[PDB]
Formats: structure tokens, C-alpha cells, sequence
């Protein structure tokens, strides 16, 4: 499986959920970012597909104040923008 | 719970 590169920023968030490395695949980058989703209780309790970030280091990662969960294309482009070109 | 039901969904997209 291929290897990705997050800038330091990004890093150092999968990094205060027990992550150990400098390289991920996919499938770990979406581990790690989920586990701190759910410890930081940023999820909707009622209405769970929604995420509100205004007041979180994520929301100034990814440029938005809320996201849902069903839009899978504009989830993956938000990553990209925070991985080394 | 749901949260962890939508978040496999882009899992399978990987
Ligand atoms: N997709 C390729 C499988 C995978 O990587 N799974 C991630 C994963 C596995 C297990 C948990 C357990 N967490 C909970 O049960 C808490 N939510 C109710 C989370 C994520």
C-alpha cells in the first residue's frame, strides 16, 4: 500500500491520539483522524453524519466552520491539501 | 454507534 506524508501541523494532531510514525497509508490516516473525532466529541449526538470544528484546531485545518460525513470526495480533497506535494 | 457506521463508508473508498 502507498505511503503519505502530512505537514507538521496535521501530524502533530494524529500524534495526541497514540500515533508513532513520520508515513502513513490511507487506511491509518483515516484511523487516527476518526479516534480524535470521537474522544474530542465533535459529532452531532443527535444527527451523527454531521461534524461541527469552529472551536477546534480541525476546523482551521480544513477551512470550514462544519462538513458531513456522506461527502466522501470533499473529505479526501481537505487531506490533500495538508500532505507534503 | 452511527458516528462509527458513516466513517466506515470512507474506509471502503481507501
Ligand atoms: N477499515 C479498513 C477497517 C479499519 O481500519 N477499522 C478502524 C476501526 C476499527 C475499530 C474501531 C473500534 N471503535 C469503536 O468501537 C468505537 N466506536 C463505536 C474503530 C475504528
Amino acid at each position: 500500500e502507498t505511503l503519505v506524508r502530512p505537514k507538521p501541523e496535521l501530524l502533530k494532531l494524529l500524534k495526541s491520539v497514540g500515533a508513532q510514525k513520520d508515513t502513513y497509508t490511507m487506511k491509518e490516516v483515516l484511523f487516527y483522524l476518526g479516534q480524535y473525532i470521537m474522544t474530542k466529541r465533535l459529532y452531532d449526538e443527535k444527527q451523527q453524519h454531521i461534524v461541527y470544528c469552529s472551536n477546534d484546531l480541525l476546523g482551521d485545518l480544513f477551512g470550514v466552520p462544519s462538513f458531513s460525513v456522506k461527502e466522501h470526495r470533499k473529505i479526501y480533497t481537505m487531506i490533500y491539501r495538508n500532505l507534503v506535494v | 454507534l452511527t458516528f462509527e457506521q458513516y466513517w466506515a463508508q470512507l474506509e471502503s473508498a481507501a
